[PDB]
C-alpha cells in the first residue's frame, strides 16, 4: 500500500508509525477552596423587605450550582438566558444575590415582562435579564401566630421602578392636588404597609422567600467560574493530562527535580514542557510523553518469499522472536550469532537476511 | 379545585369533647387571606354527609372569589352563596350518587 | 483629618544590576532564557527619596509609569505599603497596600486620599490616610511581605487587568544599600484589579507622641522605573536566576 | 404557540437529523422517570410570537 506495487523488492521499507494510545484522562484542576458564600444568602436567619431588598456581590470565588440543586422546598428554580445544566460550566464576571420575602401570588411577577405591585413598585427586572430566579416556603422561619410585621412592601409610587434599582424612601404618597405635608389622613396615604404573614394563611398568601441571581460579564476577567471536577491522578501510563488548564498526552513519572515553591511548570531546553507540579498535592512529576516509533517493514522479495518482519525505531520491546536492537525493537526475525555479509540493512551493526527471516 | 392543606390542618370536623364546648352550629368561615375553615359537629347521619356538602359548596364559593378584592367578595345577591351549596345538597342526596360512593 | 507632615528630598543613584524578577512560574534549570518584559535597565538612574517629619506640603505623588521597582534597607515597621490609582480622590477606584505586625490587607475601593497620607499609630488608624472609601470593588488579606542589615525590593505591575507584585529580602553586609551581584525578585502576588493606574505614593508609619503631635522619624527609599526591555536570564542546575545580561546596554551584552 | 424548538437534549444532533421524539429530559441528578416536576421539564416549548 505504501509503495503503490504488489510486488515488493528486498529490503525494509518505513511504512507506518506506532503510537501508545492514551488511556485515562486525568483532568486535575486547581484545587478547590474558598467557594462562594451561598450559605450566607439563602440559610440566613433574617431576610430583608421586598422594598429594601438586600444586594450582594459575588466574586473572585468559585460558583457552586449544587447546593442549590439539593435543597427540595424551592417552589421556582426558573431560570432566564441560560440553562440550569450548564450553570457549572459557563461562567460570568460578577454575581449578584437580590434577596427579599414576597407572598406566594406575587411569585410570578418575579420575570422580566410582568406587572403588578412588586414588579412596578419594590423589585424590577430588565427584559433582557440573564439569571435564575429562587423561591423557597418560608412559614417556619417568618410566619408568627401574633402576626410578623417586620415585613413590608411598597404599595403606592409616583413612577415605576426601572431594573435592579431599590426604594427607600418614606416619603407620604400625594395622590391628589392638596399637599401632603407630612402628615397622612384623606389622599396621602404611608406607601410601606407591613405583611402580616401568619402560619394559618392560605398558599397564595404564605411568606416566600426569593433570591434573584444576576450574572453580568464585563470587560474584566471574569472570575466567577464554578469549580471543575478534579479526578484522581494516574501515574506511569500514557494519560491524557489537564493540569489548571495546560493540556497534553504523557506518562507522569516520579520527578527528581526541586520546584522553588512560586513554580508551576517546568520547560525544557528547547521550550517543550518536562514537568509539573500537581495542584492537589505539591508534588512533582516528570511528564514524558508516551512512546512513538517509525514502524519499518523488513521484507524480501515477494518473488521469493511472503514473510516479513517488524521494526519499531526507537521502541523498547516491552512497551508494544522478539529482539531487541540500538535502532529498535524487531519482531519476526531471529538472532543468529553467525556474522554474515549485509542483505538488509537495520541499524547499529544489525541486518537482516532470508535464508526464515534471520538477524544477525 | 380540591381542598387546600390548611383547611384540612384547621378545620375541626369531630366534637372536641366534654372539657372543650363549642357552638354546634354548622357554619362555613371565610377568614380571609386564603383561610377557609368549617365548624361542624359532624355525627354519622346522612343528614349530617349532605350539610357536609352544603357547607363545602359553601367554602368553594368563597375559594372562587378569592381573586377579588376584598368588599365584593361574596355572592351577587344573597341567593346565590346559599343556592351553590343547595345545589350540592341535592346532587348528592340523589340514588345514583350514593351507589357511585 | 488630613494634615501635611512629611518633606521629602531626593538623589540619583546607579542601579547596579538590582531589580530583576522572575517574568513566569515556569522552572528551567541550567538554561539561558531571553525574556522581553518590563524591566529595570542595568545601571540605570534611581531616585533615592528622603522622607522626612519633623515635630508646608512636600511630599508630592510619584508617576508609575509601566511599572515601579522599589527598594527600602529601613526595618519592616517604617514603611507600611503603597497607593495606587490615578487621579487618588473619589471619582476613580484606587488599591491601597497597608502592612502591619500581623498581616498584609490590599483592598481596591473609591478612596478619597490625603494629599499627605500617612499610616499613625497609637492600634493603627487610616484616617490619615483617606477620608472616605466607597464602592469598594475588592479586598484581599493574606500574610505580611515585609517582615525582619535586610534590603527589601519589590516589583509592582499592571498588565492587563492584574496587578502583580513582585518580592525579595536579601541580606546585606554593613555598607552600601545597593549591593552589587544578582538576587531574583519571587512571584509574590497576581491580583486581578483592572483599573487604570497611573500614580503611585509611599505610605509610611508615624507614632503618636503622648507628650509636634507625631513623633519625629526619617525614611530612606529607592524608586526605580521599569521599561520594556529584553533580557537573558541564567538559570542554574536548581532553577535560581543567577545572572543577567541586558540585551540593549553595551555592544558587549547585545553580543551575549 | 405552533411553532416548538428543543431546548434540552442529552447530546446534540447530527448534520440533516431530525429529532421528533417527546421525551423528558433529566437536568439535575435526580432521575426524572417521565414524569415533571422539580427540576424535569418538558424539552419543547413553544415560541410567544406577537
Ligand atoms: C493588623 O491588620 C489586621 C487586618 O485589618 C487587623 O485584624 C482585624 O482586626 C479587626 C478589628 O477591628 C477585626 O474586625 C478583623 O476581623 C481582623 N482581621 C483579621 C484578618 O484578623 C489587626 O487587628 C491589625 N493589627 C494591629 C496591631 O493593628
Ligand atoms: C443550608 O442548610 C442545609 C441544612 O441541611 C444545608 O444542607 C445546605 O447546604 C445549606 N445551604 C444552602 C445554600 O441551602
Ligand atoms: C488541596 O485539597 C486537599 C484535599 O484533601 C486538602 O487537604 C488541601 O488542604 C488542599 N490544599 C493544598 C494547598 O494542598
Ligand atoms: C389537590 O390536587 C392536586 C393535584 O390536582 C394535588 O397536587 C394536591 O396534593 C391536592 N391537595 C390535597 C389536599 O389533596
Ligand atoms: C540622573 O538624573 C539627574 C536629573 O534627573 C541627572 O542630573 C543625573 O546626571 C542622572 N544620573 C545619571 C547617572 O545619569
Ligand atoms: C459610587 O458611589 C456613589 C455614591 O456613593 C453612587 O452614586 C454611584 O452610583 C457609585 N458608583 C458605582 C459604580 O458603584
Ligand atoms: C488612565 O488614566 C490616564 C490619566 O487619567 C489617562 O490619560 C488614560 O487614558 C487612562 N487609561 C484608560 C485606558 O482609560
Ligand atoms: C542546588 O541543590 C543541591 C542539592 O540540594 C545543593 O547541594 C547545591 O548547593 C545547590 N546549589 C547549586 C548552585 O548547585
Amino acid at each position: 500500500c505504501t509503495l503503490k506495487s504488489f510486488t515488493v523488492e528486498k529490503g525494509i521499507y518505513q511504512t507506518s508509525n506506532f503510537r501508545v494510545q492514551p488511556t485515562e484522562s486525568i483532568v486535575r484542576f486547581p484545587n478547590i477552596t474558598n467557594l462562594c458564600p451561598f450559605d450566607e444568602v439563602f440559610n440566613a436567619t433574617r431576610f430583608a423587605s421586598v422594598y429594601a431588598w438586600n444586594r450582594k456581590r459575588i466574586s473572585n470565588c468559585v460558583a457552586d450550582y449544587s447546593v442549590l440543586y439539593n435543597f427540595a422546598p424551592f417552589f421556582a428554580f426558573k431560570c432566564y438566558g441560560v440553562s440550569p445544566t450548564k450553570l457549572n460550566d459557563l461562567c460570568f464576571t460578577n454575581v449578584y444575590a437580590d434577596s427579599f420575602v414576597i407572598r406566594g401570588n406575587e411569585v410570578s411577577q418575579i420575570a422580566p415582562g410582568q406587572t403588578g405591585n412588586i414588579a412596578d413598585y419594590n423589585y424590577k427586572l430588565p427584559d433582557d435579564f440573564t439569571g435564575c430566579v429562587i423561591a423557597w416556603n418560608s412559614n417556619k422561619l417568618d410566619s408568627k401566630v401574633g402576626g410578623n410585621y417586620n415585613y413590608l412592601y411598597r404599595l403606592f409610587r409616583k413612577s415605576n421602578l426601572k431594573p435592579f434599582e431599590r426604594d427607600i424612601s418614606t416619603e407620604i404618597y400625594q395622590a391628589g392636588n392638596k399637599p401632603c405635608n407630612g402628615v397622612a389622613g384623606f389622599n396621602c396615604y404611608f406607601p410601606l404597609r407591613s405583611y402580616g404573614f401568619r402560619p394559618t394563611y392560605g398558599v397564595g398568601h404564605q411568606p416566600y422567600r426569593v433570591v434573584v441571581l444576576s450574572f453580568e460579564l464585563l470587560h474584566a476577567p471574569a472570575t466567577v467560574c464554578g469549580p471543575k471536577k478534579s479526578t484522581n491522578l494516574v501515574k506511569n501510563k500514557c494519560v491524557n493530562f489537564n493540569f489548571n488548564g495546560l493540556t497534553g498526552t504523557g506518562v507522569l513519572t516520579e520527578s527528581n527535580k526541586k520546584f522553588l515553591p512560586f513554580q508551576q511548570f517546568g520547560r525544557d531546553i528547547a521550550d517543550t514542557t518536562d514537568a509539573v507540579r500537581d495542584p492537589q498535592t505539591l508534588e512533582i512529576l516528570d511528564i514524558t510523553p508516551c512512546s512513538f516509533g517509525g514502524v519499518s517493514v523488513i521484507t524480501p522479495g515477494t518473488n521469493t518469499s511472503n514473510q516479513v518482519a517488524v521494526l519499531y525505531q526507537g521502541v523498547n520491546c516491552t512497551e508494544v522472536n522478539v529482539f531487541q536492537t540500538r535502532a529498535g525493537c524487531l519482531i519476526g526475525a531471529e538472532y543468529v550469532n553467525n556474522s554474515y555479509e549485509c542483505d538488509i540493512p537495520i541499524g547499529a551493526g544489525i541486518c537482516a537476511s532470508y535464508q526464515s527471516i534471520i538477524a544477525y | 379545585p380540591n381542598m387546600t392543606q390548611g383547611f384540612w390542618e384547621n378545620s375541626m370536623l369531630t366534637d372536641p369533647g366534654n372539657v372543650q364546648k363549642a357552638v354546634c352550629h354548622p357554619t362555613a368561615w371565610d377568614l380571609g387571606k386564603g383561610d377557609f375553615r368549617i365548624l361542624m359537629c359532624t355525627k354519622v347521619t346522612m343528614d349530617d354527609f349532605l350539610t357536609a356538602h352544603h357547607e363545602m359548596g359553601h367554602i368553594q364559593y368563597d375559594m372562587a372569589y378569592a381573586a377579588q378584592p376584598f368588599l365584593l367578595r361574596n355572592g351577587a345577591n344573597e341567593g346565590f352563596h346559599e343556592a351553590v351549596g343547595e345545589i350540592m345538597s341535592l346532587s348528592a342526596a340523589t340514588p345514583k350518587h350514593l351507589k357511585s360512593i | 483629618q488630613c494634615v501635611n507632615l512629611i518633606t521629602r528630598t531626593q538623589s540619583y543613584t546607579n542601579s547596579f544590576t538590582r531589580g530583576v524578577y522572575y517574568p513566569d512560574k515556569v522552572f528551567r534549570s541550567s538554561v539561558l532564557h531571553s525574556t522581553q518584559d518590563l524591566f529595570l535597565p542595568f545601571f540605570s538612574n534611581v531616585t533615592w527619596f528622603h522622607a522626612i517629619h519633623v515635630s508646608r506640603f512636600d511630599n508630592p505623588v510619584l508617576p508609575f509609569n509601566d511599572g515601579v521597582y522599589f527598594a527600602s534597607t529601613e526595618k519592616s515597621n517604617i514603611i507600611r505599603g503603597w497607593i495606587f490609582g490615578t487621579t487618588l480622590d473619589s471619582k476613580t477606584q484606587s488599591l491601597l497596600i497597608v502592612n502591619n505586625a500581623t498581616n498584609v490587607v490590599i483592598k481596591v475601593c473609591e478612596f478619597q486620599f490625603c494629599n499627605d497620607p500617612f499610616l499613625d499609630v497609637y492600634m493603627e488608624s487610616e484616617f490619615r490616610v483617606y477620608s472616605s472609601a466607597n464602592n469598594c470593588t475588592f479586598e484581599y488579606v493574606s500574610q505580611p511581605f515585609l517582615m525582619d542589615k535586610n534590603l527589601r525590593e519589590f516589583v509592582f505591575k499592571n498588565i492587563d487587568g492584574y496587578f502583580k507584585i513582585y518580592s525579595k529580602h536579601t541580606p546585606i553586609n554593613l555598607g552600601r544599600d545597593l549591593p552589587q551581584g544578582f538576587s531574583a525578585l519571587e512571584p509574590l502576588v497576581d491580583l486581578p484589579i483592572g483599573i487604570n493606574i497611573t500614580r503611585f505614593q509611599t505610605l509610611l508609619a508615624l507614632h503618636r507622641s503622648y507628650l509636634s503631635g507625631w513623633t519625629a522619624g526619617a525614611a530612606a527609599y529607592y524608586v526605580g522605573y521599569l521599561q520594556p526591555r529584553t533580557f537573558l536570564l541564567k538559570y542554574n542546575e536548581n532553577g535560581t536566576i543567577t545572572d543577567a545580561v541586558d540585551c540593549a546596554l553595551d555592544p558587549l551584552s547585545e553580543t551575549k
